[PDB]
């Protein structure tokens, strides 16, 4: 189904579309926000009855969405975890309009053997759930990052920008009787002013900030005790595409003098996609804050990307409003939220 | 030798090996010193382009200036006050930025050559031999090294090769100019560059300039153009008798990479960069700028910006510490050759004793 | 009413957090408090045996014990004051001795138990019924679950075997008494003995009450060994829901001798001991004993020799402290013996959901 109709359903649709597309919009939160208000726009003016149809339509969204922007994913799985959300709900009624259905516990080899409500105040119930949840994990994730770090430990803490990631590290600080180091790298182009920002902020309520260049990492990572990461996107296998600049070379070099990894994360921020080859998933950027002018571009070739995939080679463990999972585990988790059905359409 | 220290920064909790603060702007200077060195100072506090090699050449003709200067006195004679000199130069060297092995050597040298001759011998005479040898050595120990490590990468380099380099390695970059130019071949050639210098930026544009196609990459990734790359050298500043090397930035981080895939790293260098001093880590002996390199908004040099970056003391407590020199590893650079053509880093001193 | 206050020896800088501190010796306590709990507290605090499996169950007994005795009051109904003396008794078993995984999934199970038969039954009636339970209960989740365990160890011994044994864990003991008698193999066991509290030495009696083939070493004692030896085994105590082993003392060390030497190890696990609680380090909370489990010298443990060593608040500038759990590296044990049979510690979790 094509966008003929997503223009004189909805007011504002085409400025979502410029936020994705030409990156008005900051913050992944925010952009969840914006999805769940769209949802809710769909839903409030139109009766549908039909549900079926409704969902495949929604999926039929989302996947353009996803196709028209290759390394954002935030909005996609949103509306994902709402369809995973909605398919159980109808798969329920199904049943009750209908009249065994369950022999032990969650069982598989049901994909080769054949398996008036007020429905819609459920769904938009549901939909100010999702919404409460997104905004209140600053409530959830904060007593499980008090259970893994203590005194005299030197902490790494690279690309921080996050509303999430500030405040998980103003709640750490609050109980200022834990000793814990603050090592920020720069993150050579746009993470700079954001580093910044958080060394500024950190100051305010008096919290201790020495600044790392990024290519001094060799000789500071044998003294560096744990590493926290504010990721945007985790993955299957365990890897993660965090918010841009330097990340693999340092988890390489962890990996060669064995450091371990800690990360603040979200399972709506997680993604059942699995990324395969290195060669499409690394996303290269902008040249313009690098060189000025143009005529030395002649012969020379300047190679440059902005945001990076990690190897789950490295990181150990991912903190979470739930709690701590593994790495080569946390597909389980993905699937404890979303299916397999809703990937390749 | 006039005013020291009186300097701002902290001594910082971490990292204080060697002292970090200096002679920059010159205001009651005395009659004996010779301007040229002075010039020399001032240069290295804002150096671009020099790295270990060229320096040390500098040096050396800076001292041959001074000596072409000089001549035996009524009152004192030649071996009086010389070695006192060239202590206070060597002091005043320390106080602008920490020296090099090569240097140190040359010092040496320089000190044997005067212990040789003795004063009986007539003056005129004694220099115009003098300054011939020391030409000589100069000749020997530097031109006539980097030509046998052009023969040696010659011997050994395959037909037409793809090149990864770091920094400002002058000999590798006239060796691969020779390859581009001279004996004509294919160059794909790589240059990585750090935030505060320029250097692989440098040797990039001296590459254009001479009509080099040149790859330019900085610190988020070097994987990129790896996963393709064949053969890699190193950036090289100093040699120790362990089998390691004290290089300049994140080479040691390529050298890590290198190890991890494909294939290892091999670095050439002078018979006369060896030590007999030797070191295991980062944390030894750290050479240190001021940290200002990374407070201008990234771009060129000299600047001279309003916006939010200059908060060294200004906030509620904050430090932006670096370093230029780290620790290259040992096994993974399996490569050594000198001006006596072939071995290994595992035979870490095994030409010291031959000289 | 109850006081602590003085503590022995040095409380050095870094492990500054975890109970383990006081009340060794008996003096003054709360009134209407029942002593067989006490006592219990008091024997595993001076005990020198237990290891993972017995503890547990000893609570259970001393729980039902409890419940046969218990008298419901005249006035009151069975749970008023009853969650207070609980309380209590929780505080003190704390003091004594710190409540380990299996101890917080024995409370979460009395709680469960409450919650069923809630504030309406009288005396003969209700406690009758659930101490039956609470037999079955204990009859299946403990003892069946060990006798498969040995089953499967049963089979798991295929062509010959030459094996290196640690561990005070009795299914492990079991296990080597079942391979020496009722199998009649080619059984060879070798003994490593741990300081702390003594394990390798009740093994070896074990073997001795059996009469078996035994080589016997310690926790430094390896490298000889290996000049055929095949077999390795190990014996934990809790596993995370991070999937790492959390187990007692020297395990880890064998472990990587063992791969280092090119034959895995396998431990053996249990399908209840698995924790919500999250930790990856030696400093979160640990087993911490008093400094005087490292006070005797040679051969056996009661000896005492007044020759170098015999002061502690005495020995002025010393920080002297020692681990007993242990956070163990998690690729490199191979196999685990579980309910399930067989298969790879990425279950970590596996059974914690499935309640």
């Amino acid at each position: 189904h094509p966008n003929a109709a997503t223009s004189d359903v909805n007011v504002t649709i085409d400025t979502f579309v410029a936020k994705l597309k030409r990156r008005q919009v900051q913050g992944s939160y925010a952009i969840a926000l914006e999805t769940l208000q769209l949802l809710m726009r769909f839903i409030s003016a139109a009766r549908w009855n039909h549900v079926n149809d409704l969902i495949e339509q929604i999926r039929d969204l989302g996947n353009s969405l996803e196709k028209a922007h290759p390394t954002a994913f935030s909005c996609g799985n949103v509306i994902r975890r709402i369809l995973a959300v909605l398919r159980d709900e109808v798969e329920e009624d199904t049943m009750s309009t209908t009249v065994v259905a369950e022999p032990l516990i969650s069982s598989m080899f049901n994909l080769l053997q054949k398996p008036k409500t007020d429905y819609r105040q459920v769904a938009i119930q549901g939909i100010k759930d999702l919404i409460d949840e997104i905004k209140n994990i600053d409530e959830g994730i904060q007593q499980i990052a008090i259970d893994l770090i203590h005194d005299h430990e030197i902490l790494l803490t690279p690309t921080p920008d996050s509303k999430t990631v500030l405040k998980f590290l103003i709640t750490a600080r609050e109980r200022s009787n834990r000793t814990f180091t603050v090592l920020v790298t720069e993150g050579f182009p746009n993470n700079t002013k954001n580093a910044h920002e958080f060394a500024k902020k950190l100051a305010q309520h008096n919290i201790e900030t020495l600044v790392v260049p990024d290519s001094a990492v060799f000789a500071l990572m044998s003294r560096v005790g744990k590493v926290i990461i504010g990721t945007k996107a985790v993955f299957v296998n365990g890897g993660t595409i965090s918010s841009n600049s330097g990340v693999s070379s340092v988890c390489e070099c962890a990996r060669e003098f064995r450091t371990p990894v800690f990360a603040v994360a979200g399972l709506y921020k997680l993604s059942p996609l699995y990324p395969f080859d290195v060669e499409k998933f690394v996303e290269f950027g902008g040249s313009q804050r690098i060189l000025p002018r143009m005529d030395p571009r002649k012969r020379l070739d300047t190679v440059n990307q902005i945001t990076d995939y990690v190897p789950p080679e490295n990181i150990d463990i991912y903190i979470t409003n739930v709690g701590g999972f593994n790495p080569s585990f946390i597909y389980r988790i993905a699937w404890d939220n979303y299916k397999q059905i809703d990937v390749h359409l | 030798p006039g005013i020291s220290s009186v300097i701002p920064t902290v001594l910082e909790q971490s990292f204080d090996n060697s002292s970090l603060i200096s002679v920059k702007e010159l205001l009651l200077n005395k009659d004996l010193i010779h301007p040229s060195i002075l010039l020399l100072t001032s240069h290295l506090a804002h150096y671009k382009i020099v790295g270990s090699i060229p320096r040390c050449i500098a040096m050396l003709e800076v001292f041959q200036i001074v000596i072409k200067d000089y001549q035996t006195p009524k009152g004192t004679t030649l071996s009086r006050n010389l070695t006192s000199y060239l202590s206070h130069q060597i002091d005043l060297l320390k106080k602008a930025r920490p020296l090099s092995v090569t240097m140190g050597n040359a010092i040496r040298w320089l000190k044997q050559e005067i212990s040789l001759i003795d004063p009986s011998t007539p003056d005129k005479a004694a220099k115009k031999d003098l300054c011939e040898k020391i030409g000589q050595f100069a000749k020997e120990k530097i031109e006539l090294a980097d030509q046998l490590i052009i023969d040696n990468a010659s011997t050994q380099i395959e037909e037409s090769t793809t090149i990864v380099t770091y920094g400002s390695s002058k000999v590798l970059t006239e060796l691969l100019l020779h390859n581009a130019i001279s004996l004509k071949k294919n160059i794909k050639v790589i240059v990585v560059d750090s935030r505060p210098l320029f250097e692989g930026r440098k040797m990039a544009e001296t590459l254009r300039n001479a009509g080099v196609n040149v790859m330019y990459a900085l610190i988020t990734s070097l994987d990129t153009i790896f996963n393709d790359v064949d053969y890699v050298f190193l950036g090289a500043h100093s040699i120790l008798s362990n089998g390691f090397l004290y290089s300049r930035a994140g080479t040691a981080m390529l050298a890590m990479s290198a190890k991890r895939r494909n294939i290892p790293v091999l670095v050439c260098c002078e018979s006369l960069k060896f030590s007999q001093r030797v070191q295991l880590d980062s944390v030894t002996f750290n050479e240190l700028a001021d940290p200002n390199d990374l407070v201008n908004i990234d771009y060129e040099n000299p600047v001279e910006r309003r916006g939010n970056k200059g908060a060294l003391l200004n906030q509620f407590i904050k430090e932006r510490k670096f370093e230029k020199k780290k620790l290259a590893m040992e096994n993974k650079p399996k490569g050594n050759k000198i001006g006596g053509k072939k071995g290994s880093e595992g035979e870490s001193k095994d030409a010291s004793n031959e000289e």
